[PDB]
């Protein structure tokens, strides 16, 4: 069983091109998402490849809907395609049924789209893994992760990209279920800075956002002041650890 | 890796590998002799050889990043008659997936390119030409591109 | 794909159809014997454990109130082919308000097999079918092949030991048989290759006579087995 | 010539890609067991959550095809979810088209036919998941069926899927040799102890999912942690 | 929709110096069979644009849903661009012209109010596809007996203060209730200014029937 | 390498798509162009190449609308097809909404379009990279689109053969950017192109194209003698 | 660019169509069939590969089919491809009858089917029909006609020909001992019998191993009749008598 | 490599460039543009004396103001010529004016990479559109890559390299059409595989005035006598 | 919907599959064609016609219309396809314009079809070469040769097939106004050209002729034998 098509099973019953898509996924910088008690906070270790780009020139945080925001990791082209697909899924859901799409349903639909692409050999699996986050008064705060194979799983704190394991340990060192978003933002900034590999990537920017009750179940980029405060918290944490 | 075959197989090399496996981690502990192996393809190696206790620190050497490539350029250019205007960061950005020796080859071929004329300089044109001739891109007449 | 995966080999043989034939020959034994007043299709329905409820997946399926069909080969391919045969029979009835003749039904199932041999992205059906029918006032037994070729048989066997079954049928078969006697012959042929005690449940039989095709219940098969022991 | 796609018949039959789909089903890593009693059908499945970061409420291999039909999926989880959605769509379409709930046997026949189409055509791969459907039929009682990626859909008195499919089948075989007339508690206990014995694990209420349909309550119910704990405590005491 | 069955009625619009004010009854009538007496026929398209229809309410609701979805998509983009009132006006003109040309009309007549970049905007998209930009608009049967007052007041004083626009619209709605068979003594006034759009709930104009006796 | 580089739908064992990399290589082999932006302007400067010295240098700056232009590097036919797509999208936007299409959304449309023939079998990436210089209500904009369908929003950028030298120059002089007149902006672009050029050659009217857009200035393309005024002030290396 | 394509309809380094010729040699392996023209009528004999004892006789023929009132064909090669081709032949003939209100001429029907054959050999990736047809028919233009069409889509009109196993030997024998403006049906049947004997030497031409179909004209109608076992046995007995007489004459001369 | 739309590691469609290789196998066409008009002289490879030379149609009339000299594969050339003629006539019908040479060349070139899996392979033909339009005489060269460029003097075909070197050595911007024809015929004779006899070459001219004109045997003989 | 690129350029710029089609042509029986003052002659090698084969059903020479005929060399099935399509196109031309087709027009149509098949998806080239001989309304003999690659030229004398090269050189020599003065002399030239490759004349020869706008006429074997006999007389007189 070769690995040149998603329609071919390995002798081990293992589709290899999906695993190669995942390998492409764990080459992007990093993206953490923490589900607090009253919201979800996304953070991305947006690596500024060159100083010529503008801050926010490669936004890996997209607004899939009013209440749903996704953080992507992997191929940005595939991530943008999946963001457009999720946007149209949410729009179609609202137009057909008349209310905001539940995050679980949207994640299931997009994951099934990803599976549709990982099934056949006429196409290739998406080379990006993404996290969806939303908050609603009647459904709480929800965070899901979908990978190139099309596996949508709910999480309390998830990490994708290169340092997903390090981010996972840093997240496990938290009482996420009982914290507030205003503090989980600082914790996410700290985790991004800890898992960032300065000697390996050097240049670095932190792209944050949350969707929570303080935003009335609406996904927004973190205000500049809050983002700066979280970045300062991460810097001082790194300084203290060094000392 | 070992395999099951009903007609022929690499049994002698498999036996030698088995002896190596037992020496690394077998009946008689040998805790005073340390072992470092090196390879380009672990997908080939046998699972019994990669297990913990035989080779536990399975280090992976990555493609050098931009800064790593610049550092390799400098390491292999320290002993040459280097011009004082060399944007090693520009050279690293141009390299673009030059893996190992490739950077040393850039330096060596830049030196050769200088040696054609005869001089004491590289001026980040000899290195540009060295990168061009180490990319090994086959000649083409694609000058009709926009 | 649209490009056929069944192509002629340098020796002028369709190796894909040959391999489908091998898959059929590797299937469960089945026998079909046409008597003077009916036909019998028997088959080995041995499960791999008593967990398997041997009353949900039936090895012998009716396609019309006068046509039945058993197979040897792949169960899923048999399922799709029996569904297609039922649809073809219903289309024939709707066009001509008359039950489809067995010859026509086998012809159309054979055409389906042939077009799956010829079509682009598909695989030849890995089953050989043993249609039996009582159109008109005569019994018909037809074997349809993965190649899409249909042969009329007085009596035949297909499966693991199909050559041995055919030799046994040649020795034991006569034109003057009667349905209850052909059932005995079919069960005896199955026993010729059966590996183990032949219970009334691990075997399945279906008769086809004037009344119409019907799959004998395990009770009737038990009575036949007792008479044959 | 080509054991790379299904439509080749390696030269003795032996659809290698379908066999590889079965191997993938095993490679999923989990195990599920299904049993049926005199009036009840039960499906237990191992529940692994190796993070503490996962919600642990979204990690479920028990799905509700319809209000009266449940299923446990094994193998690749994406393929499992895809086949579960297909099963739900087929059940809803059957209800809309024929006016009564789809039987479990017919539902498994539909999904098995779809898998057969996958194995028949070369463009697709036979998606590597094993579905085990549970329901209460109006005349046949607690139907329990199992569909596989080759298109086989035999109905079972007690079956299993996953890495320990063979051992689970052997244990259920031994149990069903004797006194298969099982009450609701007896059959739930049979399934739970089969899984525990095969996995050599003492089950906490956490790492198992149990789905039940009974004649008195023909609604696929996923037992809660408390009910699973009650059953496990009774098992330990006995 | 070849047959309009449940329709609104006249919708007024006037251009305040630093904003726009539109008014619309809260009546859904079935041809002298007022059924839905609490429907709002004015929507807030975005922070700086507002819509008010005077035709089939089903078509108005469909336009509401599609326009809301489109503005939602724009906000999702999050690129610092907002659909101008003029852009919404042009989109509605194009959509209803397309429906007309395919002979599947959206039986509506919408006043577009808006205020972007210190400029007040007022447009009259309607069923066939004719569009305008006027200091005052009156979609529907209310044109004939409301446009006179608005036009004369505007011509004698092009720029209207806030209270002038407010009470002018009040008087126009009062006369519309007086002399419109499909009017209702309860309406909404939506005002768009630099601070956004505000809909002033179910207002009810006072009458004067002294001439009755 | 050899079995993982024939199709765009084949993932290399390293999680890479060699066909996308090869299309990017085609863009690299394309000729050199530098885009760069200021507070109220955006300038593309392209070094045109002559296939034969009797042949006129291939044009590289193309209109897309009154507020958008593109400098192309790579397969000219694919460049022209993308240019047609941008023109059609801008016309559609100006038809539906009586407004210019935002560049931030035009580039997103290009990204989606160019990504579509990257998942499907038997299709190829558009072997052309673009520097899109435009101006909208949010000021000037310089974007870099590549065959991978990944687009970057650049303060300044350079694409094409030997574009890395222009990249170094732009890295050096970003600070000077954003606070300089249009003439100084064009001079910076020409300096970047001269940096890309070999030491033997130098910029000339027959060799340089300059697209300029900005506030109260529809995208204008200068070539031939129209470029001479910008070269007069330019100094020598 | 597919790895599984197999490129059915391509040319070869030499202009030689591999799939078409593999089909040709599949025909060669298939059972023998031959046809003989004669001033009074046309005949078509065919070896039978269904000689198994447990095999029932339900149709009027197995190698030979009827296309319309005054036309029959015989298939060599693959039975299922032959069945589909015969169905298409019947469709073509009946479409021509519906359109022109007269039976399709034999050459026209052969050309139509061969057009389908050529379409399969040039278009698409589908394998060609590994079937060779022998058509015997009558029409008001050239009377009794015999045609032979191959998988390539090439057809030729013959006075006597053979396809299938040992077809080369059969055609050589017919060439040796076929008379052009002579050989009425009686001698044509005798010639077919002797050709089948020397073509199936392995078996001494048991009457159950061959099928003969004769097309003739009677009172303005065309009759296509499959010779019964009685008539086939009579013909075989006559040939055996003639062969024994010839052997006796040769030995007596020697 | 497998597939018609695969890129090479160097950045290369493989099929455009195999088409270029195919072009290098065709007869030698030479086009010159001058202020007084555009000349197109193409070798007409006659393989046997029995071939009617007049039937080798390598110079064609796209319109009254544009001619096309084709090299490479003449049947693909003919397809492109038909498309160009249809496009020019469509433009005249819609706008009541004449296609510019640039416009018609780009319209034809936009059809050069429209293959996939419609055309299955690129057109293995290189064209020289010599025309006269609003902005005077213009000669445009198009190649299978779909990249068109207007040249003061171009030479496509098997002898492209030597013909264009000679075109450099001879051509000057301020020349007359008569001398352009003179030099084109000299170069074509030099690169000719056989003797230039006035029946194995096609010559055509488009002037700011009289329509596209294909020189007759008499005029060709006069010029060949002059050389 | 096969949609596969069958004919593609090789690295050296060759269309190997149309080249293979041309090889299929070269391995077909020879067909010679000449045009004279008021007659176009078109001969072909019968290529081993069996005594049992009805010569009517072998048609290497087919009339596309009253004024146009086509000699074949290649794969007979493609022969039939192209000939039928050409006949349909000729009738369509008679419809659209109230004039008979020109030989040049029909040759152009055949060439266009061949090019379409050489650069269409999922279609291999027509492995055939054709000789279109006929008369136009003005009454001018015309002979065209079309290759599988869609290239068509106007010739004075062709020979396409197995003996193409030898017959072409023979026709290049000894072909002149004196040799084509008369219809009989033109037929002699064609028959000699055929004899130069076909080992046995008469049997392995089939001539068709077209006088000025009268009809197509296939010379009977007796007439062919008479022409061959007097050719032999002329040869032995020379020697």
């Amino acid at each position: 069983g070769y690995d040149l098509s998603a329609s071919t099973f390995s002798p081990d019953g293992r589709v290899f091109q999906v695993e190669y898509a995942m390998k492409a996924v764990e080459n992007s910088s990093t993206a953490i998402g923490i589900r607090c008690k009253d919201g979800v906070v996304f953070g991305v270790e947006k690596l500024v490849l060159s100083k010529l780009y503008e801050e926010g020139s490669n936004k890996r945080l997209f607004n899939v809907d009013r209440h749903v925001g996704m953080a992507v990791a992997g191929l940005l082209a595939d991530a943008r395609s999946l963001a457009d697909i999720a946007r149209e899924e949410a729009s179609n859901f609202r137009s057909n049924f008349g209310y905001n799409i539940p995050l679980k349903h949207l994640a299931d639909r997009v994951a099934m789209y990803v599976h549709a692409y990982t099934l056949y050999s006429a196409v290739r699996p998406f080379g990006c893994s993404f996290m969806l986050g939303s908050y609603s008064v009647n459904d709480g705060a929800q965070l899901y992760m979908i990978d190139p194979s099309g596996v949508s799983y709910g999480y309390w704190g998830c990490a994708i990209g290169k340092a997903r394991q390090a981010a996972k340990t840093e997240i496990e060192k938290l009482q996420m279920k009982e914290m507030t978003c205003r503090d989980i933002v600082k914790e996410v900034a700290k985790i991004i800075y800890i898992v960032h590999d300065e000697v390996k990537d050097k240049a670095f920017e932190l792209e944050l956002s949350w969707v929570g009750e303080l935003t009335n179940g609406r996904h927004e980029i973190v205000p500049k002041d809050i983002r700066e405060e979280a970045e300062k918290y991460a810097k001082e944490s790194l300084k203290e650890e060094d000392e | 890796k070992r395999f099951d075959s009903e007609k022929a197989g690499d049994r002698e090399v498999q036996r030698t590998m088995l002896e190596l496996l037992n020496q690394l981690d077998g009946f008689q502990p040998n805790t005073q002799v340390k072992v470092i192996a090196a390879t380009n393809r672990v997908d080939i190696l046998d699972p019994a050889l990669l297990r913990s206790g035989r080779l536990d620190r399975k280090i992976e050497f990555p493609m050098p990043n931009e800064e790593a490539r610049a550092r390799i350029m400098q390491i292999h250019s320290r002993k040459m008659n280097v011009s004082p205007d060399v944007n090693y960061e520009e050279l690293a950005r141009c390299t673009d997936d030059f893996n190992g020796a490739q950077c040393k080859a850039v330096c060596v071929e830049a030196g050769m390119i200088a040696l054609r004329r005869g001089a004491t300089e590289l001026t980040h044109e000899d290195y540009m030409e060295g990168i061009l001739e180490v990319q090994a891109k086959k000649k083409a007449n694609l000058q009709y591109y926009a | 794909y649209s490009f056929s995966l069944t192509t002629f080999s340098p020796s002028g043989k369709l190796v894909q159809i040959e391999y489908a034939l091998a898959a059929v020959a590797g299937g469960a034994p089945s026998v079909g014997i046409k008597a003077a007043n009916g036909v019998v299709l028997a088959t080995e329905k041995k499960q791999k454990s008593i967990l398997y409820d041997e009353r949900s997946v039936h090895k012998v399926e009716p396609i019309t109130k006068h046509i039945g069909l058993v197979y040897s080969g792949m169960g899923p391919d048999y399922r799709v082919l029996v569904h297609r045969a039922r649809k073809l029979a219903q289309q024939y009835y709707l066009v001509y308000q008359e039950p489809i003749p067995t010859a026509q039904l086998v012809q159309r199932v054979a055409s389906v097999m042939q077009e799956y041999t010829q079509s682009g992205g598909v695989r030849p059906f890995g089953v050989s079918l043993l249609i039996c029918g009582w159109n008109e006032g005569r019994p018909y037994l037809f074997q349809s092949d993965p190649s899409g070729a249909y042969f009329a048989w007085k009596a035949t066997a297909m499966g693991k030991n199909y050559v041995n079954g055919k030799t046994f049928l040649e020795k034991r078969y006569n034109e003057d048989l009667e349905l209850e006697d052909a059932i005995h012959t079919a069960i005896l042929t199955l026993k010729e290759s059966f590996e183990g005690q032949m219970t009334e449940d691990n075997i399945e039989v279906g008769i086809c006579n004037e009344a119409g095709f019907r799959r004998l219940t395990p009770t009737e098969v038990k009575d036949y087995l007792a008479a044959i022991a | 010539g080509f054991d790379r796609h299904i439509t080749i018949f390696s030269p003795e039959g032996r659809l290698y890609q379908v066999e590889y789909a079965f191997k993938a089903i095993n490679q999923g890593g989990l195990t599920s067991v299904a049993v049926r009693g005199k009036d009840c059908a039960v499906i237990v499945t191992q529940k692994k959550v190796p993070d503490k970061l996962l919600d642990s409420s979204t990690v479920t291999h028990l799905f509700k095809i319809t209000e009266n039909i449940g299923c446990v999926m094994t193998g690749m989880t994406a393929d499992s979810r895809s086949q579960v959605q297909r099963a739900r769509y087929e059940a809803a379409n059957w209800k809309y088209k024929y006016g009564y709930e789809i039987p479990v046997d017919m539902l498994c026949k539909r999904i098995a036919d779809i898998s057969q189409v996958y194995t028949q055509n070369a463009e697709m791969r036979p998606l590597g998941c094993c579905m085990i459907l549970i329901g209460i039929d109006e005349e046949q009682g607690p139907q329990v069926y199992k569909c596989d990626p080759a298109g086989y859909y035999c109905g079972f008195k007690a079956t299993a899927a996953g890495v320990k499919q063979t051992e689970s089948t052997s244990f259920l075989e031994k149990k069903v040799k004797k006194k298969f007339d099982w009450t609701f508690e007896q059959t739930v206990e049979t399934a739970i102890t089969c899984l525990s014995t095969v996995l050599s694990i003492d089950f906490k209420p956490s790492e198992i999912e149990v789905g039940v349909v009974t004649v008195e309550n023909p609604k696929f119910r996923i037992l809660t942690e408390a009910e699973i704990d009650a059953h496990l405590v009774a098992l330990a005491e006995r | 929709t070849q047959n309009p069955m449940v329709t609104g009625t006249s919708v007024l619009g006037v251009k305040f110096e630093g904003g726009v004010v539109i008014a619309a009854d809260m009546l859904g009538s079935y041809g002298s069979l007022a059924r839905f007496r609490n429907i709002s026929r004015i929507m807030r398209v975005n922070n700086s644009t507002m819509l008010g229809a005077s035709g089939d309410y089903a078509d108005f609701q469909y336009l509401k849903q599609v326009l809301g979805q489109m503005v939602i998509d724009e906000e999702l983009l999050g690129d610092g661009h907002s659909y101008s009132p003029r852009a919404i006006h042009s989109w509605l003109t194009r959509a209803m012209y397309s429906r007309r040309s395919k002979m599947n009309p959206l039986w509506n007549t919408m006043v577009i109010g808006g205020y972007a970049d210190g400029e007040s905007f007022l447009g009259y998209v309607d069923m066939l596809g004719v569009a305008y930009e006027a200091p005052s608009l009156a979609t529907g049967y209310g044109a004939y007996l409301a446009q006179p007052l608005l036009r004369e007041v505007l011509e004698k004083q092009p720029v209207l203060s806030q209270t002038e626009a407010r009470d002018l619209v009040e008087r126009c709605m009062r006369v519309l209730y007086y002399r419109d068979a499909r009017s209702y003594n309860r309406f909404q006034i939506a005002t768009v200014t630099e601070k956004g759009v505000e809909i002033e709930g179910p207002l009810s104009t006072e009458t004067n029937w002294d001439i009755a006796h | 390498r050899n079995q993982y580089d024939n199709d765009v739908t084949v993932w290399s064992p390293q999680g890479r798509i060699h066909q996308i990399e090869y299309a990017m290589e085609a863009v690299k082999q394309g000729s050199a162009t530098v885009g760069l932006k200021s507070k109220t302007h955006a300038v593309l400067v392209a070094l045109k190449r002559a296939q034969s010295e009797l042949a006129a240098h291939q044009k590289k700056i193309l209109h897309v609308d009154n507020h958008i232009g593109i400098s192309i590097a790579g397969l000219t036919a694919d460049a022209r097809l993308l240019c047609n797509f941008m023109r059609q999208e801008c016309l559609d936007s100006r038809f539906v909404f009586d407004r210019p299409l935002p560049v931030s959304r035009l580039v997103s449309l290009i990204g989606s379009k160019t990504q579509i023939p990257t998942q499907r079998y038997g299709r190829r990436p558009y072997g052309v990279g673009l520097l899109i210089a435009g101006y909208d209500d949010m000021g000037p904009h310089i974007f870099q689109t590549c065959p991978s369908a990944n687009y970057f929003d650049c303060r300044a950028m350079s694409i094409g053969a030997r574009s890395q030298s222009a990249r170094t120059y732009l890295e050096r002089h970003m600070s000077e950017f954003m606070e300089c007149n249009l003439n100084e902006l064009v001079k910076h672009g020409l300096r970047a192109l001269r940096e890309t050029l070999p030491a033997e050659q130098d910029l000339t009217t027959k060799n340089v194209s300059i697209g300029i857009v900005g506030k109260d200035l529809e995208f204008t393309i200068y070539d031939d003698d129209d470029v001479s005024p910008f070269l007069e002030g330019l100094e020598e290396r | 660019s597919r790895r599984y394509d197999s490129r059915t309809t391509i040319f070869s380094p030499e202009g030689r169509l591999y799939q078409v010729e593999y089909a040709m040699e599949a025909i060669g392996h298939a059972g023998t069939c031959l046809g003989i023209l004669a001033n009074d009528g046309v005949l078509l004999a065919a070896e039978r590969r269904n000689i198994h004892k447990l095999l029932d006789e339900v149709f009027f023929s197995e190698k030979i089919y009827k296309l319309n009132e005054d036309m029959a064909c015989s298939v060599a090669g693959i039975t299922s491809d032959a069945n589909v081709l015969t169905n298409e032949l019947r469709l073509i003939a009946q479409r021509y009858l519906l359109q022109y209100q007269e039976p399709i001429p034999c050459e026209q029907l052969v050309t139509a089917l061969c057009d389908i054959k050529q379409a399969y050999t040039q278009f698409g990736g589908k394998r060609p029909f590994g079937v060779s047809l022998l058509y015997i028919g009558w029409d008001k233009h050239y009377g009794f006609q015999l045609y032979q069409s191959d998988p390539s889509g090439n057809y030729g009109g013959w006075k006597a020909t053979c396809i299938g196993n040992n077809s080369a030997a059969a055609v050589s024998m017919l060439k040796q001992d076929y008379k052009e403006g002579e050989m009425t049906l009686k001698s044509a049947l005798a010639l077919a019998i002797k050709v089948l004997n020397k073509t199936m030497d392995v078996s001494k031409l048991s009457a159950e191993k061959v099928e003969i179909a004769t097309l003739t004209r009677e009172n303005g109608k065309t009759v296509i009749r499959v010779l019964k076992q009685k008539e086939v046995e009579q013909l075989i007995k006559k040939h055996e008598e003639e062969e024994a007489k010839a052997e006796r004459e040769k030995k007596e001369k020697e | 490599d497998r597939g018609v739309n695969t890129f090479s590691p160097e950045g290369r469609l493989f099929q455009v460039e195999y088409a270029i290789e195919a072009i290098k196998l065709g007869s030698t066409a030479i086009g010159i543009q001058t202020s007084e008009g555009v000349c197109l002289a193409v070798e007409k490879r006659i393989t046997s004396p029995l071939m009617e030379p007049s039937s080798i149609e390598k110079i064609v009339e796209i319109d009254a103001h544009i001619g096309c000299a084709m090299s490479g594969l003449i049947a693909d050339a003919k397809t492109l010529i038909d498309k160009a003629r249809v496009e020019t006539q469509n433009h005249w019908f819609t706008y009541n004016e004449t296609m510019t040479v640039e416009s018609v060349t780009q319209a034809v070139s936009n059809l050069a990479l429209q293959f996939g899996e419609a055309m299955s392979r690129p057109f293995g033909v290189a064209l020289l559109f010599g025309g006269v339009d609003e902005k005077g005489p213009q000669l445009f060269h198009m190649d299978p890559s779909g990249t068109f460029v207007q040249c003061d003097a171009r030479a496509i075909g098997s002898a492209s390299e030597g013909a264009q070197s000679s075109l450099q050595e001879v051509y000057h911007k301020s020349m007359t059409l008569k001398e352009a024809i003179k030099s084109s015929l000299i170069i074509l004779k030099q690169v000719m595989e056989e003797k230039l006899n006035a029946t194995n070459i096609e010559l055509a001219t488009v002037q700011p005035g009289q329509n596209f004109h294909m020189f007759t045997k008499e005029e060709l003989e006069e010029v060949i006598k002059d050389i | 919907s096969y949609d596969r690129a069958i004919t593609v350029f090789s690295p050296d710029g060759h269309l190997f599959q149309v080249e293979y089609a041309q090889e299929a042509v070269k391995k077909g029986s020879t067909a010679v064609g000449v045009r004279g003052r008021d007659i176009v002659v078109l001969g072909v090698e019968k290529k081993s016609v069996a005594k049992l084969q009805d010569e009517r059903t072998v048609r290497k020479i087919c009339a596309l219309d009253d004024n146009v005929c086509m000699a074949f060399a290649g794969l007979t099935a493609d022969a039939r396809i192209v000939i039928n399509r050409a006949r349909v196109e000729c009738q369509s031309h008679r419809l659209t314009v109230e004039d008979p087709v020109t030989v040049e027009y029909i040759t152009r149509y055949i060439a266009s079809l061949k090019q379409r098949y050489t650069q269409s998806n999922g279609r291999r080239p027509f492995g055939i070469s054709a000789l279109i001989v006929g008369f136009d309304f003005d009454g001018t003999p015309r002979l065209y040769q079309t290759d599988p690659s869609g290239t068509y030229h106007a010739w004075k004398a062709n020979a396409i097939g197995r003996g193409a090269k030898s017959v072409r050189e023979f026709l290049e020599k000894n072909y002149t106004d004196e040799a084509i003065e008369t219809d009989d002399l033109t037929i002699k030239l064609v028959i000699k050209a055929l004899l130069e490759v076909v080992q046995s004349g008469g049997k392995n020869i089939e001539l068709a002729v077209m006088r000025r706008d009268q009809s197509l006429k296939i010379l009977n074997p007796e007439e062919i034998e008479k022409y061959v006999a007097e050719i032999e007389k002329e040869k032995e007189e020379n020697e």
